[PDB]
This record gives C-alpha cells, structure tokens and sequence, in this order.
C-alpha cells in the first residue's frame, strides 16, 4: 500500500508516551460522574494546605505526637534560637514528611515562596514576642538573634491572635531548586528566637507549646516528575 | 515543500577615543592615551527587571556608596612576568561599603568598569592583553580534581599570577590546594592566543596607557551569591614582553581600578565572615 | 544561517581613507572585505551559513555513556544485575568540547538508547529476548540497592521499558535546569567556609554546584536469569535541540582531566614548524 | 487499521535524524530564559573574531607564550622573509589551533576571504615598512620579496597606527576548499618581508615583536560538519 | 499513538525505490552551480550523435584503426555487397560498441528510426555511385544488388558532397525491439553495393576508404534500464 | 494523482561555409576550403560573470596582447602517422605575453579558437578527425597507476603522438613515466570511433583544407590554475590514411594555430618556472 | 593603484603632473598609424620597481631613460620589443 519508512523508536515502549490503543471493552456504557465534593486538579492545590511540621525530632520525641510541639518557657531572655530549620522542603527531615515535602519528593525541581505558620498554644494569660527569621544561603547559619535579625524576619506578638505567618520569599540564583540536599541550590535557614520573652502570671503554666505548619504560596511550582524515596517494597 | 505535524504535548518532543573621563560616585578617572573602551558583549550593566526578578524581598541599591572606583594593589610588570588574574566580585570584597553589602546579603549582583593603567615612556616596549572572562575557572595543582580550596580561589585584591610551566603538588600530608594557571594555556587548558574570543583590550605601550572594560552582569541566574560565585575574571597577560633601552631590570607598575555598577543586594542577614587563608 | 553578502566590483583607489591601517588595542576586529585592499570583481554570492548555525553544530547524537549490565544470577557477586549512571556529558570528550565552546547553554535534549547484548559462555544453554528497564532517578528519589527492590515500581519515576531487538529507544526532555541556562562552567563553590568552623566543615569542591545535578539512570534487565549469563550494554546518545548558547570560549586545547578545567598531561599540543617554513 | 507498508530505513537509528519523540517529563514547568549577554547564533560569528596566531613554533618557543611573537630587528635591509605561512587554515599547524582553525576542524569544507592582522609591539620611536604578501597557489613559494611583490600584497607603514590588516581574497578553482592538507585545494602562501627596514634611534630596543591574528570575513562559510582531530579520549 | 498496520514490503530495500532519508550533513552550504557548457538531460541526446562504426572486424583489422575503414576500389562493376550489417544496434558486434550501441546496452527495449551516414574519403578526382539498402527482416539476406534494390534504399552519388545519410525507418511488428540477438524482434539487413563503380583518372589512388557512422533519430527511445555486458570486474 | 510531502530540512533528503576570415588582435586567418567552423557545445567563450567570480582581486585581461593566434610547430602527416595530441593551455605556455600572464598568475582562464590546417592536392586521399576533449586524460605506460610525470604530461607546443599498440614500460631503475596513448583506444581506454561525441571536425582532403573549433572555457570551476590543469586536449587522428598517386613516401604538413580568447588571470605573484623535462 | 600594484605613502610632498597634462591614449584626430593598436592595460600599466641605488655623501646623482629603464620589465618590455611603435 502506501510506502512507509520505519523511523528509529519503532516498536519501543516508553512509559511516558501518549498513544491511542484499541479498546478491550467496546461500547461499554460508562457510569456517569456525580458531583463529588473535594475535587483536585493540581497537586499544588494540596501543597498549598498548611500541614504540621515535625519540628522536634529528638530521640524521645520523634515518631510520636511530641515531635510536632516546640516547648517555650518563661525563662529569662536569651539570644539562642528556639528552633532552627534548613530550607530544604523535600530533603530536610523536618520538612520532607510534610504534605509539601511529600509532593515535592515526587518532583525533581521546585520554585516559589513558602509560608511558615506558627500557632501559640499557651494560655490566654501568656504574652511574648518571638522573632522568626529567614536567612538566604551563603553566610554562616545564624547562631543568635543578632545575626538572625539581619535577614528576612518577622516579629510576632502573641496576643488575641495566636498565629503568625512568615513568608519565605523566592530568593534563588537558579530559576528552580533541586529537591535534594544540594550545595549549589541550597535554600537558606529558618530560625526562631525570643524577641523579649514569654511572660505569664501566677497560677499559669510556665511551659507552653508552639505548633509549626508549612505550605506553598500561589507562585509555587514543581517539575520533572520522579519516583519518591518515601515508599519502598520488599522481595 | 514538506509537511510537519507535532504529535506530542511538550514542545521538547518537537523536532529541532584617546581622551576620556569616567565619573562614578565621588571617583573620577581621566585618560589621555586610551585605546577607546570596550563594552563586553555590547551590553551595558543594568538593574534586574521586574520580569526577571527571582527574589521577592526588596533589594538594596547602595548606588554611589558602592558604585564607585576602588583601586587595587599595584603589581609590577617585569621582563619575567607571566601575567596576573583577579576574580570579581572577589577582588572587591574588602573595598568600602561594597564589601559590606556583599557580606551582609545572601544575594548580590553587579556589573563592573575595569580600568587597567600602565604608563611607560616612548622608549619602552611591551603589550598587555587584558581579558574579561565569564566564569574564569582555573586549573588546580594536584592529581585530585577540583581540589582547590576556597581561601586560595579567592585571593582578594592581590589576585594571582600565571605560571610559565605546570607544576604538580605532590605534598600529600599538607597539599597546597592552590591554582596552577599556566600562561600559554590561559589557566584553563585552552590556548592563550584564542583568549581574544573574550572581551578584551590590548595595552600596547607605543599606543595606549590604559584599557577600559565595561562588564555587564553575566550569569545563568539573574542574581547569585557573591561569596560563593565569582561572576568575572580579569586576566592580564604580557603578549609582548617588557623591554627598555637594553638597560634591563626595568619594571613598570600596573594599577587596576574597578568600579562596581548597578549593585543590587537581597537577603539581608548577619554579616558573612569567610574563612581566611 | 542566511545568505552571505555579495562582492562588489572595486577599481583602483587613491585616497586618504585607509581601511587597512587599524588599532587592535581597541579590542575590535577590523570588518574589512576583499574590495578594501585589492581590486575585486562583482560576485553574486550563493553560499550560506546554514550548517554553521548553533542548531546544526549540535544537531548530532553524541554517545555520552556506556552502561554495562548483566543477567547471570543473584548468587554471582561478580555480575552487576543493575547499573546506576550519573547523568552528565563529561564522561566523553567530543560533545563536552563542542559544548564547552560556550559558557552558558539552554536546550531541550533527546536521549537515544542503543542496547547490545551478548553471551559470555557457550555450555550453559540459551536465553530468551530480554526487556530492559531504564528508570530515571531525579535527585532525592530512592536509589535501587537490588535489581528487584521496590524502587523499580516507578510509580512516579519515569521509566523506559525497551525490548531487545526493537529500534533504539528514545525520549525527549525539556530544558530542566533550575537556573535560566545550563552552566558549562561555575567559577565558585557550593559552600562558603565560615571563620571559626573546623577545616573539615565548609570545604567544597571548586566549580561543583547543584546546577549540574540531574539525577541518574538505573538500568536493569527485567527478565529473570537464564542458566547462562548474558552481558548487555546501553549506549546513551545525547542530542541538544532548540539550542541557545552564550559567552563563547576558546575550545579545550589539552586533554581533559576530570569534571573540571584541570589539566595534567599533553600540555604541549602544538608541533614544531619553522618560522619561515611554508 | 490503516494499511501501511514499511519502507527500508525502518527501525534504524541515524544520529542525524530529526524525529519527534515522547517526552519523559510531561507538563514540566520550564524555567524561562533571561537575557544573558553574549548570545551566539552561528559558529562563523566566533570564526570572525581575531585570534593570535602561534607563528613561531620553533623548538624552544612552541607551547610557550613566545610562539605568538615574531621578532623583528633593526638590521640592514634584506629580501628574506620574516615569516612564511601556508594558507591551510585548518591543517596548517600555525593556523589549525587558532579559533578559526578550531572551528574549521569541525567542518570538511570552507570558503571565503580571510583577514590577517599584524600588530607592531615595538617602541613608539621605532619606524619601518613591511610587506605582507599572499600568493595564490601553483607557483613556487616566494623565497624573496621580489617574488612576493608579484602576488597580492600590502605595504604596511609602522607609525601612529601599529596594526595592519591584509585581506586574503577568495581565489579558488573549487567553490569550497577542504580542511586538510590537500594539493588540489591548496590555499596559497602568506609571507612577510622588510620593505625598507626597522629603524630605531639610540636608547631604544633594537629588537621588537609583532603579533599575528587571523579571522574570517563576512563572506566566509563552512559545511559538512565532522568530528575534529584536536580532542581524543583514552581507554 | 496513531494505529498503523505494516503492509508487506516493509523493512525491504529496493534499489529502485524513491524515499526520503535523513540528511547526514544538515545545514550544509552547498556550492552553487555555474553554467558549464555541454549539459546533457537525456541519454538519447548522446545516442543522436554520429559515431564511427567498426565495420571491418576482420582478424588483422579488428582492434585497430583499420576496423573503421571499408576499402573501395576502381575494379569492374559487381553486384556483390561492399559491406553487410545486421540491424541489431545493441547485439551486433559492429554496432554494439558504437555510442548508440553502448547506450542501448544499458536498456532492454528500443524503438525508432536510425541513420547511417557514409563518408567517402577518396580523392576529389574519384567518382562513383553506391547503393545503400535496408531490407526489413523475414526474407533471405540480400546477396546481390538485384535483391537489395527491392528493399528500402538510397543511391549515393559521390561528388562535391562526400557524405550520404540513409534513414532506416522504424518497421517493426512489435512496438519495441529487444537489445539482444532475437529472432522474433530481428531488425533487418543493411547492405552496400556498387551502383555503377568507382572511377578514377590516372595518377590517382585506385583504392579509397569509406567511413561509417550511425546515430538515432528524434523518434528514437529506449526503456527498461538494465546492466550492460560491456564492463566486468574480477575477484 | 499521488501526494508528496517532504519531512526533512535539507533538500538532499528529498526524493529524486568555405570562405572565412578570423581576426584576433593583430592576427588574421583566411580560408577558402573550410568545412564551416564548430563552436564546442554551442557556447562561445566569455569572461567570468560577477555572479560566478570566485577570486576577489581584480583580474587582468591582456586582450589583444594575448588574445591572438599563435602558430605551433608543424607536424608531418605520413601513411604511418597514428595521430597527435596537444594540451591547452599547455601548448601555449611559451607563446608571447599569453605564456607570461599564464606563469605570472596563480589563476587563469581562457577559451580557444583552434585552426588546424592541412592542404593537399585534388589527387590526395585521407581524412583527419580533429577532436576537442575536455579533461583529455591519457593513459600511462607503467604498471603504476597515474604515474606519468609533469614534464611528460606537458610536452608544450610539440605535443605528443598516438601509438598503434600499447607498450609497457618495464624499466624499474629509470622508468619513462610517459604517456602511452593508443590510437584506437583514443589514449583513454575508449574506442576512437566514439570520440565523435566530443566537439570535432573532419578534414577530408577531397572537401576541406582546414578545421576550426571554438572551445569555450570548460571546467568544474570558474577559474583554475593553468599550470596545474589542462582545460582542453586537441587530438588529431588519421581516420582515413594518407595516400597519393601510388608514389608512396608522401607526407604533407599539418599546422596548428590556436588563439586564446577572453583571457582572465588572477593572483599575480613572482613568475612560475616549472621543472623541465 | 595601477593594475595589481599599489603604493602607499605617508610622508609625501604631494605629486606633480608634468605640464599639468595627464597621460592619455592617442585620439583618432591624431593617429598616424592605421593598423589597430594593442593596449595591454593592466598587463603592462603597472608599477615596476627598478634596482635600488645607494645615496652616500659622495654621490653625484643618477639618471635613467624612459622607456629604456623598463625594457626588461614584464609584458611591458615584451610589447615594447614586439612592436615597431
Ligand atoms: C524514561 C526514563 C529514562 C530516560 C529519562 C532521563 C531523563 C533525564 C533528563 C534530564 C537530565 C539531563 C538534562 C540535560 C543534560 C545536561 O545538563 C546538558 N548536557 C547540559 O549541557
């Protein structure tokens, strides 16, 4: 019939191809869809939902419910950090297993601003000011509030509103970052410090907890879908 | 005629002159024996455009505080000189408020005006090739690949010297971990005679006393870390050796004056204190 | 890419205009044409620079990797039932040099896989046609430790299943750089060592960054082992497509020594010829 | 389905083919390009940049910085050549390793006019006249200025302008030349002679250097892309 | 992708096919053509050029320059033929190696009128009349002028014009003839006789030579290109 | 009908009479017994057009100084003559200012007017085929292929003679390295009777005394080296042997007069002095 | 520039045209010979360099005769000796 020439790539199976195939059940009467609540079109919609960060991965806290709580107290003011995180949303252990991290571990490249939301879970009678800081990479990781205040930061006043959002802006040399611990595409450093201190009256718990959440911003995106390392099979 | 039709979604799947005055901030340079001035790739330095801004936080633009000429240490040109190199912004890391902004911010961007000065009489001989090399990677001195340490790769305003011949660092206990730039290989395994593909100027002592190169910010990113990455490399080579009246032992100074231009910094934090040599 | 200019007739000249005399100190190449220095006829030029375009220059499949795998038995410790290859163009010289003509590049890529297999011994029987799995493992993704561990489910990792004897497999990739262009050269470090910390910490290889981190390819033979060993090799051919390049550099003149710009041998590339010898 | 016939050339892989292939990373969000200075569209753009010629490939000068310098002196006038080159821009050792030669070694055929630029690097007090000559092939290579002046040539006066360009015109029987040492497509002979001599006053260096550069003209072109012999790999 | 069916003839190589193939040297700058004299579009253009016939293939004349000359004399009139040819332009030895025969030996079928041109190379003082005859096949080959004059023929007077053309017309049962010695497609018989005789005066050579040429007419054509038997290779 | 679509860029990938007077310069030829004159391939000689000029430097056109008739050495036609050959421009390398321009320039181009003259009485017999052969390559005389040396391949105005039979040069110590052109093989392994595919004229002594061939410049290039490459070859063969009145020993002269036409030379240098036989 | 020859000068004292008359070809109104002339043009109308002389303190001067000084110079001398006029 029609003269044809078989190019290279013939008879190959590429799992990413997009080709028409014969139907094995022709004329099947497909059940129509109903309007089910909660439809999702993009994985970034899930990445945009705040999920609690397992911040406290110490030996006795990891793999319990205590790994999500960070304990503050009413001690005297100090410049040492409350918590320190590395901005590796996919490879950092404290971030890898959040929903954002879980989605990023199916992709190779990511880019966009993040939001960290901290919720104060002390009593109504507790007051304080915290400093949540993001340092772009390149310099030494801030070991005191004096270093941390030189980077991006927010001073959080704990009052009638017990939650504060810090947006980590997209500050990268490359247009995309890798989802692995990588020096050339390192993200930066999140840290928390006491601004003044936590003050409580008498007959109040002197130790309280903060909970951490992370999510993506509307400018976030990923690409180069890959296989995750968070699931494996034996034999 | 032929017909082409794309059968896929992603497009990746588709088939394939002499008198000049330069004023920056409170600094001014006058030249009378100039061989014009070169704008590298014909692109003048500029600020990041909103269409290309990666970082979201407001940049800081010190303008005249940092966009001004800083003069580096003078080197001496002799008959035996093989050449010198500097790294930008590394050569300016200890220069006024420019270095302060460089070390206080995570991201920095700047173009440059490089002015090389070498005056000699009408009875002197010699030519200097002054080359601006983007990503001027230099070869190390050990059998270990990419083994040069940060301290040596960033000498500062003194820069480094090219070498006549390659020497291998065999000291296993205390390796030098320094560069070994060979002059005729341009320090990167490429013949020096082809280095003229880079933006350049020749200071021929019979013609001109100076060279001026306007380097735009060149990088695969709109803005990067100045402490990690050296955007440019200034390489000076004697194309024609220095000579004078057969007296011998003659040596003339070469002075380097660099002005950063259109400086933008992002990601303010505590200052970076890099480890010293 | 387009047609060259024509040559205009030039007669004798006697004037104060001297295109021949110039000053290379300016760094500018004199744009002279033959009619400036000699008398020329009119030539209607028909030559073109179509094959000198950056697209044509890189429009070839260049071998970049030879990955060796085996199908012998799990017990055999000398047979590598799967092979992981970091993705890079620096395992071969020819494409590396053509690319390092330029500092920056930006292009889509076409990977072609040519698979050749053979027997290693005769007195152990014969084998049935083999299926090869080539799994792309982006950085951060789990890396197979055995030829038949869970990683090869490829629920998310792109995977190519090639039947031996079929035409060489082929995939296309968009520009997947986290920067706006691929960096052939990176004059810097991934870490800045900070004053105070031990010399062990902060030390990073010169010129190495995550810009060139693209993951790896894990290649295995999906078939179970036949009573005889079969050795296979996958050859990876990389073709840049839709190429843009920036900042041309002099090409590599001496043999490559490692992933960087280091040189150790063959530092005398030029032969000997008399100054006045034609 | 549709009747098809498989022509010869089916299932072959030609490294020069141009075919569509399935994307292995569908829906990847590609990082947009930025305006990077120094974009190159044609290799002839690089071939059009002057690059220094390793003219002096003697035993003690080759593979040093001295191989680029040609030494002139203030001796008495002589008709012997200063330098002699063969117009084989890809195969001639002194030309093969220039940028023009490096690009030509990736191609089989070339055609067009060349420009040789010579820079005088003596003192301001030195004066002289040189003769740069191109002889089309066929006759004996010019051994004296008397023979050389019969071909194409330029008389260069060394004064306030220390550089001179000689254009070697495209004079070939074939529409293209080969990039190898070949008799039928031989290029010609470049030579340099003293026109008068180099004159210096007292207290001036009596020996000076000239530097040579070569580049292509805007009528230059190449074709039949091939593999170069300037790079090789072991084992 | 698109459902396709591989017809028979797939993956075959037919040396006569006409298919598109990938270019191995893309973007090559092809050297433009110049106007070269003597362009040929059809092999029949060459077949239409008169070429000398090796008429005299005797033992001592074949494979010399004498094989082209046919000797006439001033003897008394005779009815015996001067020369006899068989109209097999490809298989006849005297015709096979003419340019017409050489072209026909690359083809299987031929059809059209031929022209035989005879040139008299005697002295100006020689006179005579010859009879050049073509007999269509079927009857006995004419052994005397009396038989020959019954077929197609021309009486040639040797005077101020020393050349005569006889057109052998296309007289065939089949629309094409074969290029081999074949009975069903046999061509006929060319013969030459003395009409009166060759007369010379005294002091003139009594023996002269005629030269024979053959060519095709504008109605000539061939078809079914094949491999010739006039060239062969060893080992 | 059928449909054709090209799926590739490069088009290579796509599917498939008697009284005459000739005046050139200060030379004139009159003929009364001419058999007309042949223009080879119907193309008159012409100068290079600007649309086809490869060399860029201004050509020199000596015009009448070189575009004129030069007469070569006369040869003798006997009963035993097998034929003669000449190479153009080789046969004119020692002819006035034409040869001077030929040897002073690297590139040369010229057409020709070849006039062969052979007068005999009305009681003579014989025919001469005069053939103009582009790229008249001749076979050598040794087992070594292509072994003919330059000196013999360019005899000059004397030319060479054809041979009745092929003789092999077995002298290993001092090989002749000369041509061995066999007359019936036309000197190139092709039957002489087919040589009429080339432009030609026959001098039949009963009809005409002369032949005239106007050869255009024929070559795969617009202009070439005249010292390296012979554009044309003039071959004269006795088609009918010479005879006369039975006296025997008769011999008549054949004279050759060649005028180059539309001479263009490029690439002036010192003169070329080729090695002599 | 004449033919394939070119002369460049930077320290020239201008150039003199003798009697203010530029060289020209014979006009039909003044042609004595009737036969067609030959005009070699670039073949002969080009610069030929003579033997260099040496200027010393004791030099008294030199003289040349034209066209005599060019009788052995390329095709000019050939045309000079092949023609009567
Ligand atoms: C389908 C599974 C196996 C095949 C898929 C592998 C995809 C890997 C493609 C992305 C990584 C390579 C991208 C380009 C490589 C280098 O960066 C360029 N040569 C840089 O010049």
């Amino acid at each position: 019939g029609l003269p044809v020439l078989n190019t290279p790539g013939s008879n190959q199976y590429l799992t990413a191809d997009n080709y028409q195939s014969p139907c094995a059940i022709p004329e099947f009467d497909v059940t129509p869809p109903i309007d089910i609540p909660g439809e999702v079109r993009n994985m970034m919609e899930l990445a945009e939902i705040d999920t609690m960060i397992p911040l406290n991965l110490t030996n006795q806290r990891k793999n319990t419910m205590d790994m999500y709580r960070v304990e503050l107290n009413d001690a005297a003011h100090s410049d040492t950090p409350i918590l320190c995180l590395s901005l590796s949303p996919a490879s950092d252990p404290r971030l890898a297993h959040t929903m954002l991290g879980e989605i990023l571990n199916y992709y190779t490249h990511w880019a966009g601003s993040l939001k960290f939301t901290f919720l104060f879970c002390g009593s109504m009678m507790a007051t304080g000011k915290l400093l949540v800081s993001y340092a772009p990479p390149g310099a030494e990781a801030p070991k005191s509030r004096k270093e941390a205040m030189l980077g991006t930061h927010v001073i959080w006043d704990i009052g009638l509103q017990s939650s504060c959002t810090m947006v980590v802006p997209w500050i990268s040399n490359t247009t995309y970052r890798l989802t692995i611990n990588d020096s050339f595409t390192e993200g930066g450093y999140i840290s928390m410090f006491y601004q003044t201190r936590v003050v409580v009256p008498l007959s109040t718990p002197r130790k309280m907890d903060i909970l951490g959440f992370v999510s993506a911003c509307n400018d976030f995106s990923v690409r180069l879908l890959r296989d995750t390392t968070h699931i494996s099979q034996e034999a | 005629n032929y017909t082409t039709i794309n059968y896929y979604r992603d497009s990746a799947s588709n088939a394939a002159d002499r008198v000049m005055q330069l004023t920056l901030g409170n600094s001014t340079i006058t030249t009378q024996e100039a061989a014009n001035s070169v704008v590298a790739y014909g692109r003048w330095p500029e600020y990041i455009k909103d269409s290309e801004a990666n970082p979201v936080d407001q940049p800081t633009e010190p303008a005249v505080a940092a966009c001004r000429f800083y003069t580096l240490d003078t080197v001496t040109w002799r008959k035996e000189s093989r050449g010198w190199w500097w790294k930008l912004p590394d050569a300016l890391k200890d220069m006024g408020l420019f270095g302060q902004n460089m070390f206080y911010h995570y991201l920095g961007r700047a173009g440059y005006t490089v002015h090389v000065q070498c005056n000699a009489s009408k009875f002197h001989q010699g030519a200097l090739g002054v080359f601006a090399v983007p990503e001027m990677c230099l070869a190390g001195d050990s059998t270990t690949h990419m083994f040069t340490k940060y301290e040596n790769a960033n000498p500062g305003e003194k820069g480094g010297e090219f070498k006549g011949s390659f020497t291998l660092d065999t000291n296993a206990t205390n390796p030098a971990r320094n560069f070994c730039p060979v002059d005729y290989l341009f320090g990167s395994g490429v013949l020096a005679g082809n280095a003229f593909v880079y933006p350049h100027q020749i200071i021929n002592l019979r013609t001109n006393n100076c060279a001026t190169l306007v380097l735009p910010y060149v990088n695969s990113l709109s803005i990067d870390s100045m402490t990690k990455h050296n955007n440019w490399g200034i390489a000076i080579l004697p194309l024609a050796p220095l000579d004078f009246a057969t007296e011998s032992s003659t040596e003339i100074p070469i002075t380097l004056t660099i002005a950063p231009m259109c400086c933008e910094f992002n990601g303010l934090r505590n200052i970076t204190v890099p480890r010293t040599q | 890419a387009n047609n060259l200019p024509d040559t205009q007739s030039s007669g004798p000249a006697h004037s104060k205009e001297t295109p021949a005399l110039t000053a290379v100190e300016t760094g500018a190449t004199n744009p002279l044409v033959p009619s400036d220095t000699v008398q020329t006829r009119h030539v209607i030029q028909k030559r073109t620079r179509s094959e000198s375009t950056v697209e044509s220059f890189f429009a070839r499949g260049a071998c970049v990797a030879i990955i060796e795998v085996d199908n012998d038995a799990p017990t055999k410790r000398a047979s590598k039932l799967f092979s992981i290859w970091k993705i890079t163009y620096k395992d071969t010289v020819q494409l590396r040099r053509k690319l390092e003509f330029f500092t920056y590049s930006r292009f889509d890529m076409e990977l072609t896989f040519v698979v050749t297999s053979n027997y290693t011994d005769a007195n152990n029987g014969h084998a049935l046609n083999q299926v090869y799995q080539i799994m792309y493992i982006p950085p951060g993704a789990p890396i197979p430790g055995k030829w038949n561990d869970y990683t090869w489910q490829t629920s998310s990792n792109p995977s190519l299943f090639y039947t031996y004897g079929a035409p060489p497999a082929r995939i296309s990739v968009p520009y997947v750089g986290i920067a706006n262009a691929y960096s052939h050269f990176y004059d810097g470090f991934a870490k800045v060592p900070l004053a105070g910390q031990a010399s062990t910490e902060g030390d990073s290889l010169y010129g190495a960054a995550s810009l060139n981190d693209f993951g790896s390819l894990a290649v295995r033979v999906v078939n179970d082992h036949n009573p005889t060993k079969l050795t296979s090799k996958i050859r990876v051919y990389m073709k840049p497509k839709h190429v843009r390049v920036w900042c041309p550099r002099p090409p590599r003149a001496v043999p490559y020594y490692g992933p960087g710009v280091d040189y150790k041998d063959g530092l005398a590339p030029l032969p000997e010829k008399g100054l006045t010898t034609y």
